[PDB]
RNA sequence: CCAUAGGUUAAUGAGGCGAACCGGGGGAACUGAAACAUCUAAGUACCCCGAGGAAAAGAAAUCAACCGAGAUUCCCCCAG
RNA sequence: UUUUGUAUAAUGGGUCAGCGACUUAUAUUCUGUAGCAAGGUUAACCGAAUAGGGGAGCCGAAGGGAAACCGAGUCUUAACU
RNA sequence: AGGACCGAACCGACUAAUGUUGAAAAAUUAGCGGAUGACUUGUGGCUGGGGGUGAAAGGCCAAUCAAACCGGGAGAUAGCU
RNA sequence: GUUUAUUAAAAACACAGCACUGUGCAAACACGAAAGUGGACGUAUACGGUGUGACGCCUGCCCGGUGCCGGAAGGUUAAU
RNA sequence: AAUUCCUUGUCGGGUAAGUUCCGACCUGCACGAAUGGCGUAAUGAUGGCCAGGCUGUCUCCACCCGAGACUCAGUGAAAUUGAACUCGCUGUGAAGAUGCAGUGUACCCGCGGCAAGACGGAAAGACCCCGUGAACCUUUACUAUAGCUUGACACUGAACA
RNA sequence: CUUUAAUGUUUGAUGUUCUAACGUUGACCCGUAAUCCGGGUUGCGGACAGUGUCUGGUGGGUAGUUUGACUGGGGCGGUCUCCUCCUAAAGAGUAACGGAGGAGCACGAAGGUUGGCUAAUCCUGGUCGGACAUCAGGAGGUUAGUGCAAUGGCAUAAGCCAGCUUGACUGCGAGCGUGACGGCGCGAGCAGGUGCGAAAGCAGGUCAUAGUGAUCCGGUGGUUCUGAAUGGAAGGGCCAUC
């Protein structure tokens, strides 16, 4: 026995030069004909995980 | 129902470009407008609707 | 039937009171589409598209006993 | 990753793959230590004798971390522009 | 008819039973997916034909990548 | 034992004595504690075989970026910001 | 000649009553239907599990079957007592 | 007569007669991890599937739905 | 009407009276002609009503002979068992008290006989609902598939109209 | 450009002729006086079957599973998101199969801006011509109007009379509002180019709140960002997007 990295996690989060996990925002691909770029580009500066949340994917990243 | 989304391009053919909904059974004529370039900085007409 | 829904409160609740802010940019009392009853002055005139009013200056509220006729004319101020 | 059903976060957050795919083939190296060499030559052909990393390295790169203590000799390798000040300030050489 | 099937002598082999490992062939449902249908359960449980001190595998119609490695196998790593 | 409430026409119980239900292995956070320290550490294995050898390999010492790329700085930006 | 009568053997299970660890897991007592026909019965063999048998009831297949006896899958599965 | 051995034996089903439909005999039809057998050592007044009930007095209208056959004016159609 | 709301249709028969049986009429809410229409003979461990018989079934019970129950001996089981100084009536109350608030009534252990209770003894309630529980059964749900059938490739050959 | 036939020719199909693939649902004899059928010999049928695989169709003969939640039995009926209203007890919050209505879109104008305007209705007099539809007077008017609810506001009009036209745009943004969260609401302002106006000044759509839908999967416009020998390619990624 190893344990597995959860490929849940392991195609959604990658890791950074500060303590927990970085990802982009969603809602941001699929039917596009209703959003202005006010809308659209502000979807993109990326957010972390590192509260209660982070406790979620503890045994997702078990070798990050 | 059903009419398809427009897609507006500019005459370079680009990958930026416009899409909306239009009445299939009112003024028929082509839906163009004049509006910027993001790279080359310029207003230019965007058409070719259908 | 129809019955109940009602959906979302969106709030436009009363902030601008007393001696509120600080620190921080307030966005002021807010209303559902009724102009006139808490106006606003200075900094804070906002209005967009909801009656928010907002600033690009924090402070408190002055909130005097002043303005023309029933209306309050609000406004933020530096200490 | 289960909060009570109602679909979880990390499924509402979007799929990536592209990646640089290089890093079991690319060694990584810093001034501040296994930089001396030992009056040797700071080569590829040497750093799979340097009882690091093994055999199957391809590049190796260089990053400009600590100071530089002896006039170092380095042929090939990827080297910054401060990597390449940092060793020129202590008297050694870049081949290429 | 020539031959072969049958008959017959000598030689050599097979025949039944055991503990486990093992080779080839057949083969679930319940279960894991907090339901289920691809997936998983599982080529397991169980059955059939059979081999050896082991069986399986091996001295390349393999991988590599301009630099070469180089019979097979099991243990620790590459690596979750 | 257990269900707003239980002396409850709720529930269980004839009795004495044996036996009777949370284990370590894989990964990790928090806590104690210890050797070394910009380094730390061995696995399988070998070993006159709890010493010693074995440094494969891992963990750490540098980040920004999809990636090319750049790096004590960096992505997007005409960037000049 | 008689799926002919009256009626024992032989078969029946329509009905009441005594039973329900009773001598009894269909027996007892007393009525009471049929009885040369689709009758009644011995001994040997045949039909087997999704497979039999049945003028077809979830009835019959060793006191079970709308799916049996003996073991294994297994410590199946309870958002639960 | 037969059905529910044990809360029902009655009007169920069996059944001379009546009618449909498949079948030309390597029959139709059936059982099969399949040879082999059964139909039948028979042969359309024979065999398979099936609705109606001895014998009598008699037996209305409907092909619009579904199923099966017979057809080619039109819509549509596979491997290759 | 084993079909029908109103129904005990309604007229008449049978009767001291008859939701029951018959003769008849036909608003069959929604009978009906080979998943036939409808009637007889003959049959039935077959349905219903009337009348004669039988008689302690009933009116009203009583004796007569025997078996058990009754009393022991010998041999000796079964389900149950919180603890038992378990008595009325009224109140309170997990809201119908043996036991607590009030007021009344009983020698104790037996013993043949009864059974109004102790919500008795026996079933891990059947009832009704509940559970992305279980398993069968149907189909104009969903997904799979034999059988049968259409054309075809191949074993598989020569030629004339 | 055509409507098409015959000489010659390829072939689906049909017939006929033949035996080379093949059935043996023929026979005798050997094994052997074996009612079997292995062999041996000779017929019959014949490219028809038979045997393997493919293909369209018909499809419980055979197999497995699914068939929701809320409400004082169960169901039927109603409801499930977004917008709006009453209930909420004068702060924040909130319950009732308690009480009621809309939306699941439409406009290149119902958008942007420069210059102007103010409406409903009734009474009288007057015309076919109106409870009133053209006009004058007397009264009256966010009792009119907004692309459409319901509520709120509008003339310093956001309602409508004219003119000219896309700021219905690309990269950047201090931040603030709500909900446990995802999500959802609002936003000073820069640089680039555009629209209206002499200019100040204004515009990053629609008076304000509804016309909705994360991830997956697949697809399309651009692209020295990538592309397992090398170099292209196929497919990714980034940016645009259905």
């Amino acid at each position: 026995p190893k344990i597995k990295t959860v490929r849940g996690a392991a195609k959604r989060f990658k890791k950074t030069g500060k303590g927990g996990f970085k990802h982009k925002h969603a809602n941001l691909r699929h039917i596009l004909t209703k959003k202005a770029t006010k809308r659209k580009r502000h979807l993109r500066p990326k957010a972390m995980v590192s509260k209660g949340d982070l406790g979620l994917v503890i045994a997702c990243l078990p070798y990050a | 129902g059903i009419r398809e989304k427009i897609k507006l391009v500019s005459s370079a053919g680009t990958g930026h470009f416009y899409t909306t909904t239009k009445n299939k059974r009112t003024k028929p004529e082509k839906l163009e407008l004049k509006k910027f370039d993001p790279v080359v900085r310029q207003h230019v007409i965007y058409k070719e609707a259908k | 039937g129809g019955s109940t829904r009602n959906g979302r409160d969106s709030e436009a609740k009363r902030l601008g009171v007393k001696r509120f802010g600080g620190e921080s940019v307030l966005a002021g009392s807010i209303i559902v589409r009724q102009r006139g009853t808490k106006f606003h002055a200075g900094a804070n005139v906002g209005c967009g598209r909801d009656h928010t009013l907002f600033a690009k200056a924090d402070g408190k509220v002055k909130f005097e006993v002043k303005g023309p006729k029933n209306r309050k004319f609000i406004s933020i101020e530096a200490e | 990753g289960f909060e009570g059903g109602q679909m979880p976060l990390y499924r509402r957050l979007p799929k990536f793959g592209f990646t640089s795919r290089k890093a079991a083939i690319t060694a990584e190296i810093r001034l501040s230590d296994l930089a001396k060499v030992e009056g040797g030559v700071v080569d590829l052909n040497t750093l799979k004798a340097a009882n690091i990393i093994g055999i199957q390295i391809e590049f190796a790169k260089v990053i400009l971390a600590g100071e530089v203590t002896t006039p170092v000799t380095v042929r090939g390798l990827r080297v910054t522009k401060g990597a390449r000040a940092a060793i020129e300030a202590a008297g050694g050489k870049i081949e290429e």
